């Protein structure tokens, strides 16, 4: 529901990201329903899962290398995480592959935290990830139809591209 | 006990390659 400007964009995004990161952290191929993101949530969660897994599984060695290199364990670490995420777009090129990589990275860290039973840090992490990720790309996301444009881009293989 | 900004570069390079991999279909 529109209250300020792009309130809907944040909620839909947060729900999907929170769901995706928490889901993957369990280690199983589960998929829980959204409370607000019905159409966008299911379309985006399904795509984000397929893409997020493909990205992190392919560059798994690189992800794990950074995962072991990262000293992330508390709420203070999110400052660096948010900085790294925005740093990826420092050249001004907001490519989807970079955006999803940051999400797959978040999921990778979510799993790392869940593996040691530190869910208490996963919630604030997923929140910071969604907040900073969207905050620094508001206009770009709203102009790109949000998750609608996101799913279509990764569906050009053989689903809804042509 | 420190944050070496290699993740930023690594993730950046990964994103570029990933984007180029998803944009180009099996054609």
């Amino acid at each position: 529901g529109p209250l300020g400007s792009e309130d809907d964009l944040y909620r839909q995004s947060l729900e999907i990201i929170s769901r995706y990161l928490r889901e993957q952290a369990t280690g199983s191929k589960d998929s829980k329903p959204l409370g607000e993101a019905g159409a966008a949530g299911r379309r985006a969660l399904e795509t984000l899962r397929r893409v997020g897994d493909g990205v992190q599984r392919n560059h798994e060695t690189a992800f794990q290398g950074m995962l072991r290199k990262l000293d992330i364990k508390n709420e203070g670490d999110v400052k660096s995480f948010s900085r790294v995420m925005v740093h990826v777009f420092k050249d001004g090129v907001t490519n989807w592959g970079r955006i999803v990589t940051l999400i797959s990275f978040g999921a990778f860290v979510a799993k790392h935290l869940k593996s040691v039973n530190q869910e208490s840090f996963i919630e604030p992490l997923a929140e910071t990830i969604t907040d900073v990720l969207v905050r620094t790309k508001r206009d770009w996301l709203v102009k790109q139809r949000g998750w609608d444009g996101f799913v279509e881009f990764f569906h050009v293989q053989d689903l809804e591209g042509g | 006990a420190e944050l070496p900004p290699e993740f930023a570069a690594q993730l950046r390079k990964i994103g570029d390659k990933v984007y180029c991999t998803w944009s180009a279909p099996d054609m």
